[PDB]
């Protein structure tokens, strides 16, 4: 399988495709605000300072707030809004695949400012699945048949 | 490397055997096998606290020995490591490097015999 | 904390059951999407 | 060892792996202030060099 | 401030090897 002896060949082409697609979405809300106690009012403003958790082992001083659906992060976007002081200390909402993150590193729903929205904290040590990406392997059988 | 020690000592030749070594972070150090002596022995050159940075390399390569050979001129060397970040009242970021490579027990300096 | 799917082919180059060239050999991905946001 | 005297070889492969883990840690916490003397309180602070 | 120092040859030279050297092969 490695050495030279071959007979001249010049046809290559593309044969066959296979696809791991990424289907369905998840969101990292990350902000450096405790987002589940007080914030106060315009007049009297409350900073509650982020927590930090600690995802692959990596210590966050932010906090991380998960969501895997649309609407919900929109929820909350918009419930932000109304907070201008704590909107401030966003550092991103990351948009990433679906199914990498565990759900025993989830924190359950705790209620925002208020709230009538909840959000989880993500944390509690764990690590992401490092997944086994199926829809794109081949087995021996599966491959010499392709 | 599954060679006769008693009278393959001819065959420690790059075609043969190959030796690497990797932090499976892109840091990368390849070895040719003919010009160890005799022995493998991997030390290392760190410098810690005030800088931080290992590079470790391989004794007497490519020498005649017993003088030094490339000595750290042909090492693998590491110096990408985690600092933590944390709050005040600012919130001041933590630096990721080898961190979750540890959290797969890989956190380590690797040799690939070939 | 840091967004970055790697991946590898299992035991590539390798004699098993060693692993191979592990993530030495990966499709790497991190351009992950962020969305922008409006306050006063 | 080193002269091209040697038989057609292509088969190369990934024969064994040894490593040499790091297994436990350590930390330095590098500031510059003297964490072993006087701070103070909120009111009355002290900025030990 | 606290204005830092900056590093080069200092650890080589914690080994004695601070210094130009020739390899004659």
């Amino acid at each position: 399988r490695s050495n030279n002896d071959v007979l001249a060949t010049s046809t290559m082409r593309v044969h066959a495709i296979k696809s791991e697609l990424f289907t369905q979405l998840e969101y990292i809300l990350t902000i450096g605000a405790n987002l589940r106690k007080s914030f106060g009012t315009a007049e009297k403003p409350k900073f509650p300072s982020s927590s930090g958790s600690t995802h692959d082992g990596i210590y966050n001083p932010y906090d991380m707030y998960w969501f895997n659906d649309y609407e919900s992060l929109k929820e909350v976007m918009d419930y932000l809004t109304g907070y201008p002081w704590i909107q401030q200390s966003i550092k991103n909402v990351t948009i990433i695949p679906s199914g990498f993150i565990k759900q025993e590193s989830l924190n359950d729903h705790e209620p925002v400012n208020g709230g009538d929205l909840s959000v989880r904290k993500l944390g509690k040590q764990g690590v992401s699945n490092q997944k086994d990406f199926n829809a794109i392997s081949l087995d021996y059988q599966s491959l010499m048949f392709t | 490397l599954g060679l006769n020690p008693i009278n393959d000592k001819h065959l420690l030749r790059p075609n043969i055997v190959t030796a690497e070594l990797t932090d499976y972070a892109g840091n990368r150090l390849p070895i040719d096998l003919s010009l160890i002596e005799t022995n493998l022995e991997f030390d290392s050159f760190v410098t810690m606290g005030a800088k931080n940075e290992i590079k470790v390399y391989v004794k007497n390569y490519n020498a005649r020995g017993n003088n030094v050979g490339q000595y750290i001129d042909n090492a693998l060397t590491i110096n990408n490591f985690d600092t933590i970040g944390f709050s005040v009242d600012a919130i001041t970021e933590g630096h990721v490097g080898y961190a979750p490579l540890f959290k797969q027990d890989k956190f380590g300096v690797h040799l690939r015999l070939g």
